[PDB]
């Protein structure tokens, strides 16, 4: 906010432009991050456009539904009884969490020979429990252009915040899991990039709100 | 006290004064004071020491016929004053006033 | 009710659409003329931004002859809520040159199509003024100074002309020949200084006068006039003693800054004049030794 | 015919007694709506305005308009307070006048009266020629103090008494059990 | 008309001219601040230039009223009535009125005007001129430069 | 100062060759060599500045506060981290 | 009578301020108004005032030409003077420049077959500054005129070719679709004298001198900063003494030039203790 009418306004093709606003715009809700409308001839701000879905999201959240309940589950009752220690403890009762003084965990690496129940599983947390679904598969992150391969990551963890609770849950991630190479290729650098920003955005300078995280492998 | 004040002039005043037209004696004058100041007729300070009573703004009151003529010649004096004031300080910086 | 009566500030458009239609119905002497004064109001600083005219009438008789159409106020209303509708009736003006007699009884009509105190503006359309030819007066009510009853009058607000970023720009082109762009700051800030002295100099003369009426008793005796008169007297300090010597010692250190100042100022130009003598002889020996 | 008008409606405190069932008040009312739906009738074109006598001094309800609504809506917002100051209000119909939205109708005044009038007579006989030399007509309807006012109304004909251009034309009809706009149709319009 | 009122001021102006007519003078004044028309002021102001052609003293009067007057055609006029009153005659005052004109104004034609005028007054000395108006050819203002390109081909002509 | 209009392309300063000429980075991708207007502060032209460009013709016409371009932003109070040296 | 290009429309000072007006408060709808003048002759085209049309649910494009509004403002504005005629129209171009489009095109030709002289004004109050307010009518061409060639501009006057024709509008157009024509604003003494206030104090300002503390400090950290920047200029000149001129004439381009700020701290300095010490000097003998 350079001024009451000058804004520094980016925009999607990349330059930044020192924009005029109108006169009905409400000046006060212009932070850094609020989507704005540019008019194309004189590059004017219209419009105070809420926040962002990317379609990549959308098309991730949105899945069927998954007809099968925890009763199709057989055999798995312990292990149940561990992933819903964290999937639906903290999301329901977070406040025997505070007296005993545990800090809440974030991550639950389901993991065991192919073929046991390491996706049904997911599908009956999506189907059960609750809270917005994102079901995320390993390879449907990566893209060909610099960069996109982290961005997707960064509105994927970016949407949970704003639909707090959410139970992000990547799949197949030994695609992008692997040991970080010292001497890889050009593909298996960009990817490291991509298992960096994954990482710094669970542990990294902030905190994650509401958000778990289920990690499934072979 | 506030015709006294009022009569005399004087920013300053004494003890004695005000005790003779008081007719209080030169110990409750003190007190006298105190009232008159809290109650907003005046807004001076005492001085015990040397019996000196310092008077401030005193209470307005209703202005006579007579009074207007000695406001308006001292009206007069200030307006001629400022007059010349402003012929001085016109006529000295005229390379300049544009 | 609000009390928004603090500050009063005027667009130039306001005003000259006075002095358009003023000099648009051919008005001659003693025919007052009327508009609207549409605006934004409910905060502490009324701000008058636009105008239009009304069909006002009145003979120069009885003060209850006064006419004026009530249907054209709401018929402007709609069509300039139509252009904009950031814009809302806060009263009206009259085309100067001082108050009158229907003032008061005409402020009453505006009262419904106003929210807040309808808004008085007198222009001096003419031009007799010398400082701003705009003032102020909210109808209010208040007790009378002569110790009888509470009277609804006006009272005077202080005004000041400032201009948006849309009407600054044409103001500026439009007198782009008489302003002294160059002025000088120092210069500028003493010629406020006397255009200061010179406007109390008039105010004294105008309330010697005044009282030089009232002791004559054309005018009655206002004790509320009186008292300011002697609080101002009061309040005027005797300089010619502790008042005195800390005036000095502070003139005395403000002059001690100047002169460093100046000592500054001069070495500066020092220093401009020692480059420019090395430049000049850098020239002489160039244009020397290339002739040659 | 083409012709602007001006009602003078009284709302003084005399004005608000009930020789009329209901009130003089609501009978110059009906008067009122009676003499506007006659006017539309005989030409739409023809404009008609609603001034109020009393209240202090005399406030304009509307200019010369041909819509019921809007001085309707104000007949409902004038409380029946103050005396009828006629002169004033005569003269403030008189300025009206002169501001027709169509300069060819010609002026047409008709006052409701419901009380005494305590204004000067050489006053009011010269605001009388000054109308008719303006060429304005005037009818007053007078029902109420009709002992008084019937001393005055008839200096204010004989004052006007437009020969060849619109005649003024006097009604005092005596308080009687018959509609008063029933009265009023046939002798001072027609 | 204002396709014949521009002619028929000059031709009125050639009419009377040097003669200075008490009356005509009056008149043609008077018409140029009521005329709506354009063309009808500037030709009024150039016949009233014409009218004074030669009355030096004369027309000491015309010179205080147009050069101070506010229409900005009217000030065109008074360039050329100082330019035909003081003609060939090099008279300090016109030439000193003329260089503040053409410095202090506002609408460039007027100032385009006061050096024509000026080029004008001095043709009887144009060993000069190229020294006066040297100062006025590299003005940052074009209209002056057009000026006294004009007052050199009047003044050695 | 009407090339300051409110259509306006930020630019990052290079390098000042000349007086009046300088080398500035648009943010469309590729640099220029452009003329710096004459009422610009020129002691702020600092390297890696937030120089701001005329849209058609580059020519640099404002200076901004250096604090403005900046997408990353300096850490407030509510991302203030919640933990001790303790 | 094929036009001339002497053409100039005079714009009073009410039409010029109420035009900005509208044009800065309809950022970037290209609002339009109508243009309330008299014709005065076949060279000049007065105009007195201007009003506002609405501006319809249509955004950025110039085409809410109601009749109902323009009808009742003519006619009811008659009321309170302004018997005018509808001379021309103006819309805003904000931030693009001073040109016409087709939609422009199409209303001006609208316009022209009920007038045949209506001129096409447009404002651009994003891009004016004070004393540079972009303004120029427009006037379509006629037809097949450009058989002859001879679109209409007798050039019996130098007043009209005098103005130079923009670059980015000959891009959409200018002397294909509609010649140009001249802006003069014509004022008047009682406007120019007046609108002088704008820029004058309130009296009761001058002999106001201000609080007794702050101008203890700023001398105090004027007389600091002035200590720091003798310093630097000691460190300068002597830094000065083997630096080629190729580096000096851009040396100081990105550091404090600690020279221009000694200057200007010195100036600002004494120019506001000059006023300080006149104001209490005047006050003490004038006051008392
Ligand atoms: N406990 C179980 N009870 C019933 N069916 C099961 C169970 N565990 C797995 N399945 C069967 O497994 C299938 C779903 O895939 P599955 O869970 O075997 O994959 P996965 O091990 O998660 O795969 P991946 O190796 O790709 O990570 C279904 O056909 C489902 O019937
Ligand atoms: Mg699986
Ligand atoms: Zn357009």
């Amino acid at each position: 906010e350079l001024s009451e009418e000058k804004y520094i306004v980016k925009a999607s093709s990349g330059p930044r432009y020192i924009v005029g606003v109108r006169n009905s715009v409400d000046r006060s809700k212009l932070k850094k991050g609020v989507r704005v409308t540019l008019d194309i001839t004189t590059l004017t701000i219209m419009r105070i456009l809420p926040r962002e879905t990317d379609p990549l999201v959308y098309n991730m959240t949105s899945f069927e539904q998954g007809e099968i309940t925890f009763d199709g589950i057989g055999g798995l009752t312990e292990q149940i009884r561990e992933l819903r220690e964290v999937i639906e403890l903290p999301l329901k009762n977070p406040e025997i969490f505070q007296r005993v003084g545990i800090k809440p965990p974030k991550g639950v690496l389901l993991y065991g020979p192919p073929g046991t129940g390491k996706t049904l599983l997911a599908k009956a947390v999506a189907a059960t429990i609750g809270a917005n679904f994102i079901f995320s598969p390993a390879s449907g992150i990566v893209d060909k252009y610099i960069g996109e391969s982290a961005r997707i990551i960064r509105e994927m963890f970016a949407y949970a915040k704003e639909h707090e609770p959410c139970i992000i849950f990547m799949d197949e991630v030994d695609a992008i899991g692997g040991r970080r190479f010292s001497e890889g290729t050009s593909a298996d650098r960009e990817i490291q990039r991509t298992l960096m920003e994954l990482l710094t955005q669970m542990d990294g300078f902030d905190n994650l709100g509401q958000t778990k995280i289920i990690m499934a492998t072979n | 006290l506030i015709e006294t004040v009022f009569v005399k002039n004087i920013r300053m005043l004494s003890f004695e004064d005000i005790s003779k037209a008081t007719h209080l004696p030169k110990d409750n004058v003190e007190h006298l004071v105190m009232r008159a100041i809290s109650l907003g007729l005046l807004k001076g300070s005492i001085d015990q020491v040397n019996e000196l009573v310092t008077i401030s703004w005193v209470q307005p009151r209703i202005i006579s016929g007579d009074q207007i003529t000695k406001m308006k010649d001292r009206l007069v004096e200030w307006n001629d004053q400022v007059e010349k004031l402003g012929k001085k300080m016109e006529a000295r910086g005229q390379s300049i006033w544009v | 009710m609000s009390l928004q009566h603090e500050k009063v500030t005027i667009a130039p458009l306001v005003l000259l659409s006075a002095l358009d239609h003023y000099e648009r119905t051919q008005t001659k002497e003693n025919k007052r003329c009327v508009g609207v004064i549409l605006g934004d109001a409910n905060s502490s600083t009324i701000r008058v931004t636009n105008s239009f005219a009304l069909p006002f009438e009145e003979d120069e008789k009885n003060s209850d002859v006064w006419f004026l159409d009530h249907n054209y106020i709401e018929n402007m209303n709609e069509m300039c809520k139509k252009i904009n509708a950031k814009e809302k009736l806060i009263g009206w003006y009259h085309s100067g040159p001082k108050l009158r007699a229907s003032d008061l009884k005409i402020n009453e009509l505006f009262k419904k199509y106003t929210q807040n105190n309808p808004l008085l503006l007198i222009v001096d359309v003419k031009q007799q003024g010398v400082g701003l030819p705009t003032d102020a007066y909210v109808a209010i009510e208040q007790v009378k100074d002569d110790g009888t009853s509470t009277e609804k009058t006006f009272l005077h607000l202080p005004c000041t002309i400032e201009a948006e970023e849309a009407e600054e720009i044409g103001v500026e082109h439009l007198l782009r020949d008489v302003r002294d762009q160059a002025a000088g700051g120092l210069s500028i800030r003493l010629t406020n200084q006397l255009k200061s002295l010179k406007g109390l100099q008039s105010k004294l003369k105008d309330v010697v006068e005044y009282l030089d009426k009232v002791i004559n008793k054309e005018l009655p005796i206002n004790h509320t006039i009186l008292g300011k008169l002697q609080d101002v007297f009061n309040l005027l300090p005797n300089l010619g003693n502790n008042l005195q010597k800390a005036l000095t010692v502070k003139t005395n250190d403000e002059l001690m800054v100047i002169y460093i100042s100046n000592l500054v100022r001069s070495i500066i130009a020092f220093d401009d004049l020692i480059e420019n003598k090395i430049q000049n002889k850098k020239i002489q020996e160039q244009r020397v030794k290339d002739k040659q | 015919v083409l012709e602007a008008t001006v009602l003078v409606i009284d709302n003084s405190e005399y004005s608000r007694n009930g020789d009329f069932p209901r009130t003089r008040f609501e009978a110059q009312i009906d008067s009122v709506e009676f003499i506007f739906q006659a006017k539309r009738n005989s030409n739409p074109e023809n404009t008609v305005g609603l001034i109020s006598g009393a209240g202090a001094n005399p406030r304009v309800l509307s200019t010369f308009t041909a819509e019921f609504g809007k001085i309707l809506a104000g007949l409902h917002d004038t409380q029946i307070e103050g005396k009828l100051h006629m002169a004033t209000a005569l003269q403030i119909a008189q300025l009206t006048l002169k501001h027709r939205q169509n300069k060819v109708q010609h002026q047409r005044i008709v006052a409701f009266v419901c009380s005494p009038i305590s204004d000067s007579r050489d006053e009011l006989i010269r605001l009388a020629k000054t109308l008719k030399k303006n060429n304005v007509a005037v009818d007053i309807i007078n029902f109420g103090e009709i002992e008084q006012n019937t001393e005055l109304l008839d200096e204010f004909i004989a004052a006007v008494n437009n020969p060849q251009e619109e005649t003024s034309h006097l009604l005092t009809v005596t308080p009687g059990p018959r509609l008063l706009y029933e009265n009023i149709a046939s002798s001072p319009i027609i | 008309s204002a396709t014949s009122g521009e002619a028929a001021a000059l031709g009125m102006g050639l009419c009377m001219l040097g003669t200075g007519k008490p009356e005509a003078i009056h008149d043609m004044f008077t018409y140029s601040q009521e005329t709506q028309h354009g063309n009808i002021t500037r030709g009024l102001a150039v016949g009233l230039a014409l009218i004074n052609y030669g009355r030096q003293e004369l027309a000491d009067d015309l010179i205080t009223k147009m050069l101070a007057s506010d229409e900005s055609l009217l000030r065109y006029g008074g360039a050329f009535t100082i330019a035909l009153a003081y003609a060939g005659t090099g008279n300090n005052s016109a030439v000193k009125r003329l260089l503040h004109v053409a410095v202090s104004d506002s609408n460039d034609d007027v100032r385009r005007a006061a050096v024509i005028a000026l080029g004008f007054v001095l043709l009887r000395d144009y060993t000069t001129v190229p020294r006066i108006v040297q100062l006025l050819s590299k003005s940052h203002n074009a209209h002056v430069r057009c000026g006294t390109a004009f007052a050199l081909g009047i003044a050695c002509a | 100062k009407r090339i300051q209009s409110v259509p306006l392309v930020i630019g990052q300063f290079l390098e000042p060759i000349d007086q009046n000429t300088g080398i500035v980075s648009s943010t469309t991708g590729m640099s220029y060599v452009v003329r710096i207007l004459s009422t610009l502060d020129r002691e702020l032209l600092k390297p890696s500045m937030s120089v701001a460009l005329h849209r058609h013709s580059n020519a640099l016409v404002d200076i901004l506060p250096p604090d403005s371009d900046s997408s990353i932003s300096v850490m407030g109070e509510n991302e203030k981290p919640d933990v001790t040296y303790a | 009578g094929r036009d001339d290009t002497k053409e100039t429309v005079y714009i009073s000072s009410i039409a010029l301020l109420k035009m900005l007006k509208h044009g800065r408060a309809g950022v970037p709808m290209e609002v339009m108004g109508l243009m309330l003048g008299e014709f005065v002759d076949d060279y000049t085209v007065n105009v007195v005032d201007v009003f506002a049309m609405p501006q319809s649910g249509t955004g950025v494009s110039v085409e809410a030409v109601d009749d109902v509004f323009q009808a009742k403002m003519m006619d009811m504005l008659k009321q309170t003077g302004r018997d005018q005629m509808v001379v021309g129209w103006y819309h805003s171009h904000p931030g693009f420049g001073c040109w016409l489009s087709s939609v422009d095109v199409n209303t001006q030709k609208s316009f022209e077959q009920l007038n045949s002289r209506a001129v096409a004004v447009v404002v651009d109050p994003i891009q004016s500054v004070k004393g540079k307010v972009v303004i120029d009518a427009f006037r379509l061409i006629d037809t097949g005129a450009l058989i002859n060639n001879l679109e209409p501009r007798q050039t019996t006057s130098n007043t009209g070719l005098l103005n130079k024709a923009n670059i980015q509008a000959l891009i959409h157009g200018l002397n294909r679709h509609y010649y140009s024509l001249n802006i003069d604003y014509h004022k008047t003494a009682k406007e120019t004298k007046m609108l002088m206030n704008l820029h004058k104090e309130q009296w009761q300002s001058g002999l106001k001198m201000y609080d007794y503390e702050e101008k203890e400090e700023s001398n105090l950290a004027a007389t600091k900063s002035m200590v720091k920047i003798a310093e630097q200029y000691s460190k300068r000149i002597e830094e000065e003494k083997e630096l080629t001129e190729e580096e000096l004439k851009t040396r100081y381009v990105g550091r404090q030039d600690p020279k221009k700020h000694l200057s200007e701290t010195a100036d600002e300095t004494l120019e506001n203790n000059i006023v300080s010490v006149l104001t209490a000097g005047v006050n003490s003998v004038a006051i008392k």
